[PDB]
RNA sequence: UGUACAACGGGGUAUUGUAAGCAGUAGAGUAGCGUUACGAUCUGCUGAGAUUAAGCCUUUGUUGUCUGAUUUGU
RNA sequence: GCGUUGGAUACCCACUAAUAGGGAACGGCUGGGUUUAGACCGUCGUGAGACAGGUUAGUUUUACCCUACUGAUGAAUGUUACCGCAAUAGUAAUUGAACUUAGUACGAGAGGAACAGUUCAUUCGGAUAAUUGGUUUUUGCGGCUGUCUGAUCAGGCAUUGCCGCGAAGCUACCAUCCGCUGGAUUAUGGCUGAACGCCUCUAAGUCAGAAUCCAUGCUAGAACGCGGUGAUUUC
RNA sequence: GUGAACAGCCUCUAGUUGAUAGAAUAAUGUAGAUAAGGGAAGUCGGCAAAAUAGAUCCGUAACUUCGGGAUAAGGAUUGGC
């Protein structure tokens, strides 16, 4: 028979099986489609999340009760160094999909990216691409074979590049390596960019820009096996239920004979991977800017860096993207970000950020000061001090 | 309520996104390419600095390595019979 | 946190502050206003036998004299005797409105001491001479 | 008789997920390879050509 | 945007920061913290407590009357901006800060003069009562000396 | 947002249930209202609907005038203890929960208001800002 | 055999609330001969003392460590 | 496709966009019921007792097995490592209000829209801990009772002794953020046009059009689907 | 010793230190706690928990077999020196 009160099933069947991520870098499954009249760009971008910080911002919204009007906002802070530009990989169109057809590296890469290949770095002779780099020599016969195979053959580019990890607080030294693909121009023009910027570093702020619509891309934090009741919200039963109350009273009930899949069960919650759309970068900080931390309504000289640190990733002393809300992912975890696949067609893909105030007390606490400056002037003179 | 998949709202939506937002985007492509120019050709003259001081047919095979290992690996499938275009 | 804490200094159990006590005290007028309540229904005693300084009913007029015969009384007494701690006093340890503070320390040294205690002490009398 | 037996990263040189450690098992057979050891050495075997060609255990009441 | 001072401890409230009550007559209580919230719930004396601004401007820990502590106060009467004026009003902020900051720290100079002539008569009546661990201290030093030596 | 009301309205963290008791801020003679609907509530299962800082509700008069009691009105809301945060960077909260006696309109059926009353109240009920003489 | 790692230590960042000891003329009074004795507490040295990664940040210091076992070939 | 409620005792009250009907039983907890032994009242019976009936009290206690389901490892096709493709399977958003259009169209009046352009919220979903709140074996700091270590200091026990604060972590519509756009269609409105020398949206052909369908996008990745690339052993 | 007390808690004499152990801290349990705002809206049913509690003082209704009800109810206080 019929249940006699209707309610909306318990959590999204989209995002099944809820099983943890195969990698800890997540996937990019789609990048934005090419557009062959544009100049040649990156369609993604590496970062490591730091943490999290409040800002102010003098919100411009016409029609919104809070037009002309301060808003306390939380945002995340992303610590985005240079990529290293090391290869290029070209795909073709096949009946079966993409087909990757060929792959060209650079002469010279650093023991920061050849770690990756490497299970154990401190045992082994470290021969990755030792013959590879000597097909460059008597002017790079096979290496300009396959370049041109590529811009014959593939109707899509990627750029293989990787993150210089060794900029970050990180104890991590294994930097990460990943496909970014690369809308612009035509085949040949994309090659060529690939065989100009081979080696070469790519800042952030020559991808994204300020006010500008991005995804995240990442797997989220981890929490091991877990019970129906916080794994897809289900009501708990009555005190003292026989059997235990943090499950699913009734798992069937009719005629099938089986658990269906549609129902609740214990088992893993997080690491799954997500990619999260339309979070507004509120700044582009750059590493030598010694006051990025500050604004225009805010004249103290600080960094983007909380008293302390960042806690349990330390100090930012690289570039970073500053977007509003949150992201999937926890502290010191490696992050993509992309572009928007689409147009955005709402105003706060318009809007223009201008923040008054950054954040910067101790997250270590209660953190009342902003500066070690200005606690020492509030506190006064210690007894060590004099 | 109209849908995210409503007919009318998808064309206003599709005018709208001809004109300001398509402005917009194409400005800020523009303006992100000469940040990328600039940073190559501040990379080459660093390049330079740090220099002063210490001074096609394609047919084929790819490589040897690559034609011993193809006609290695179709002899192969051709011996066990697990060839998915060939008898 | 505790127990005891969350159910004796719950929001909805508040009672009336300091500042506002010695303010109800400061005036003769507010002072014979609390003293001659109308009759309510609501509150314990008819709205009678009310101390100020607790700011609290009692039921009987022996309830009263025993409230004044007793250390909760005196402790109140003793919190009520210098500056309520407005927002002023908070602001000039912070480096703030230090003039205005200073003004305000001045004036109730001044003005609102000695009457508040003059008033204090009619009502002291007053007390004694009904009890 | 490897029902319901933890894993452990310690099978993965046999290829195997279950594997333990059974002190007691390992004693008595150690007791037993020494005895085996030292008939060999008083047949005046070499010791270093020693291979184990049979090994059986059997139920006992 | 303002900062605000905490109600119970004086400390600087930031945006975002703490919690406010507002009382019957319309009074705001902005505390920076849980802790000065949860002190003010349970009605304790933040001149009592040692912790606070209010407590050391009480008992003279530090300076509170001063003419750098005149510069700050709430301006109801507003001004037409100026742009050479804000420009003067900000460099004379840190001209103020430092000057106060100095005057702070003579200020506990003077109030902790005395320690180091308290502490020396402390150590003369320590060293004056203990003849027999200074007659083993000489022997320890002795024997390492010789030590040293040999 | 209710009939009435002065556009749309921003969330606030919900602090009285079905059930719950909040005094009366008017002068028609109410001491107590007691809160059996929300207007503008949403429907799930087992939940009960909650209302907030500047929203209507039916009330009954529990204590009060016995002519106004025994019967159903509109309330506004404009007091709550529950802390809810304010956009411009504070949480914040009253002593107590306290409405007024309103029409289906938004109109004050008393004079004037006994206490403080919230801004986002205010702000959204033209009549309850012209019948305050606190706000915040 | 090194922007090497580890154990301590240092500096920050946070939590609490003013350490032990000494002293006073502050202390309701009481006893003996203005003084002395007892005396909850108060004041000063003292935002002092204590804790701070165990899943905080950083390190021109001290002391050590860098090594065994198994297997894999077109 | 998407929702279809909160209460009072089958009917009412209210909220709401709406409070539609039904099936997988009626061919795991739980109250009324098959409730056996105790007891009382009523009716009948000569009685043992039965009932037209009414009231109260009354032990049944798996899972470690197989499969299903949810998550998690894993041998083998030279070894090992990195970067990828996408068959197939799943799929997700929803409703209301507001500004402007506008006191305009329409209307004696009383009243009174919508498209285009904008702003918030309900239900759902996925995350996240900057802030606020909850939590405390951080037994981190301090305090209190009783007793014990001669006293101070420093401590033990009181089955986490108790009280206040409490970072870190976890976590809350009690906190914050985010959740789209192309083809083909249904009903229907048509174009050309016979059947049938009128006519006709239909027969051949063809234009649009629904929250519909298939895709874009999102999740997993065939452990017997695949590609590109690096290194490949001195006893 | 505290305390009205052969109660609870701590100690002296005497007597034990026995009950398979080690390493981690997922879900679900068994045993024990805390929780913003609301306060029975939950449920057949306030089941379970919470609240109360010692002692001193003020004061204590209907009814009644005049013996009770009664610690009715409702209020104030408690340390140290
Ligand atoms: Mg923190
Ligand atoms: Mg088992
Ligand atoms: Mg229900
Ligand atoms: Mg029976
Ligand atoms: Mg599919
Ligand atoms: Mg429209
Ligand atoms: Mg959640
Ligand atoms: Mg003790
Ligand atoms: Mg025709
Ligand atoms: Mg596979
Ligand atoms: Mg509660
Ligand atoms: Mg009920
Ligand atoms: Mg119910
Ligand atoms: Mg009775
Ligand atoms: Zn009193
Ligand atoms: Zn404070």
């Amino acid at each position: 028979s019929h249940r006699k009160y209707e309610a909306p099933r318990h959590g999204h069947l989209g995002f099944l099986p809820r099983k943890r991520a195969a990698s800890i870098r997540a996937r990019v499954k789609a990048f934005p489609k090419d557009d062959r009249s544009k100049p040649v760009a990156l369609t993604s971008f590496l970062g490591y999340k730091a943490g999290m910080t409040t800002i102010v911002r003098d919100l411009d919204r016409p029609g919104s009760k809070f037009h002309k009007r301060e808003v306390v906002e939380a945002v995340t802070v992303v610590d985005t160094p240079p990529v290293v530009v090391v290869g290029v990989v070209g795909y073709v169109e096949t009946p079966r999909g993409l087909r990757s057809l060929t792959t060209v590296w650079a002469e010279h890469l650093s023991d920061e990216v050849k770690r990756r290949f490497y299970k154990n770095w401190y045992k082994s002779k470290k021969k990755a691409f030792t013959k590879y780099s000597a097909k460059y020599a008597q002017d790079g016969a096979g290496i300009e074979r396959e370049l041109a195979r590529i811009k014959k053959y593939a109707s899509v580019v990627r750029v293989l590049v990787h993150t210089q990890i060794r900029k970050t607080p990180l104890a991590q030294k294994k930097a990460h390596l990943a496909e970014i693909q690369l809308n612009g121009g035509s085949i040949s023009e994309k090659v060529d960019w690939a065989r100009e910027h081979f080696e070469k570093t790519v800042a952030v702020d020559s991808v994204f820009e300020q006010n500008e619509m991005i995804d995240a891309i990442a797997v989220t934090k981890g929490h091991g096996f877990e019970g129906v009741t916080h794994r897809w919200g289900t009501k708990k039963l009555p005190r003292k239920t026989h059997r235990g109350l943090r499950k699913v009273a009734c798992i069937g009930a009719w005629h099938p004979a089986h658990v269906m899949w549609s129902v609740a069960r214990a088992g893993q919650r997080g690491y799954h991977s997500r990619t999260s759309i339309n979070h507004k970068i509120y700044r582009v900080g750059k590493g030598d800017d010694e006051a990025n931390g500050a604004t225009s309504f805010d004249r103290t000289k600080k960094t983007i860096t909380p008293m302390g640190g960042f806690v349990h990733y330390g100090e930012i002393k690289n570039d970073f993207i500053m977007v509003k809300g949150c992201i999937p992912g926890n502290r010191k975890r490696i992050v993509t970000l992309r572009k928007s696949l689409y147009t955005n067609t709402s105003r706060k893909a318009l809007e223009e950020v201008s923040l008054k105030w950054i954040d910067t007390a101790s997250k270590f606490g209660k953190g009342r000061f902003q500066t070690p400056a200005e606690k020492h002037a509030f506190m006064g003179t210690l007894k060590k001090d004099l | 309520a109209k849908s995210l998949r409503a007919s009318s709202h998808l064309n206003a939506k599709s005018v709208k996104r001809r004109g300001v937002f398509q402005k917009a985007v194409d400005a800020r492509e523009q303006r992100i390419s000469d940040k990328l120019k600039e940073d190559l050709l501040k990379q080459k003259l660093e390049d330079l600095k740090k220099k002063e001081e210490q001074g096609i047919s394609t047919s084929g095979w790819r490589d040897g390595r690559h034609h011993t290992y193809k006609k290695a690996k179709l002899m192969k499938q051709s011996k066990k019979k697990t060839s998915f275009t060939r008898f | 946190m505790g127990r005891y804490s969350v159910k004796r200094y719950k929001t909805k159990r508040r009672t009336r502050d300091l500042d506002l006590i010695y303010n109800d005290l400061s005036t003769k007028e507010s002072v014979q206003k609390l003293l001659n309540q109308p009759l309510d229904e609501t509150k314990p005693g008819l709205g009678q036998h009310y101390c100020i300084h607790c700011a609290k009913y009692m039921e009987t007029a022996i309830a009263l004299k025993t409230h004044l015969k007793g250390k909760v009384h005196k402790r109140r007494v003793k919190e009520l005797r210098g500056v309520p701690y407005t927002q002023e006093v908070s602001d000039a340890a912070a480096g703030y409105n230090l003039n205005k503070f200073l003004n305000r320390v001045q004036e109730i040294t001044q003005s609102v001491g000695p009457e508040k205690e003059s008033n204090e002490a009619l009502l002291k009398e007053h007390l004694d001479s009904t009890l | 008789f490897n029902s319901s037996i933890g894993r452990t990263a310690q099978g993965k040189e046999f290829g195997v997920t279950k594997a333990r450690w059974p002190a007691k098992s390992v004693k008595f057979v150690q007791g037993l390879l020494q005895n085996a050891a030292a008939n060999a050495e008083a047949k005046g075997l070499d010791a270093t050509k020693l291979y184990v060609s049979h090994i059986q255990v059997n139920q006992a009441p | 945007m303002r900062i605000y001072q905490c109600h119970f401890c004086s400390s600087p409230c930031y945006p975002g920061h703490g919690i406010m009550f507002v009382r019957n007559d319309a009074k705001e209580f902005r505390f920076c913290r849980s802790k000065c919230h949860k002190a003010f719930k349970q009605r304790r004396n933040p001149r009592k407590l040692k912790w606070t601004k209010a407590f050391r401007k009480a008992a003279g820990k530090e300076l509170a009357v001063d003419s750098t502590l005149t510069f700050a106060q709430r301006r109801n009467v507003p001004v037409r901006y100026n742009r050479e004026l804000v420009a003067t009003t900000l460099k004379a902020m840190a001209r103020i800060e430092e000057i106060r900051q100095k005057r702070e720290r003579a200020f506990y100079k003077n109030r902790m003069r005395g320690n180091k002539e308290k502490d020396f008569l402390r150590d003369k009546k320590l060293v004056e009562s203990n003849p027999e661990l200074l007659r083993i201290r000489e022997v320890e030093i002795a024997r390492k000396l010789a030590k040293e030596q040999e | 947002s209710g009939n009435g009301a002065q556009g749309t309205k921003f969330r606030i963290s919900l602090g009285l249930p079905v059930g719950a008791i909040m005094n009366c801020a008017d002068n028609s003679g109410a001491r107590n209202l007691y809160i059996i609907a929300v207007k503008g509530s949403g429907s799930r299962l087992n939940r009960l609907p909650a209302a907030s800082l500047g929203d209507m509700v039916m009330a009954t008069v529990k204590k009060g005038k016995p002519e106004l009691r025994k019967k159903v009105m509109p309330a506004i809301v404009v007091r709550q203890a529950k802390s809810w945060r304010r956009r411009d960077g504070v949480f914040l909260y009253f002593e107590d929960n306290a409405g007024v006696i309103a029409n289906p309109k938004g109109e004050m059926k008393g004079s004037a208001i006994t206490g403080p009353v919230g801004k986002e109240c205010a702000d959204l009920w033209p009549r309850v800002a012209s019948n305050s003489g606190v706000v915040v």
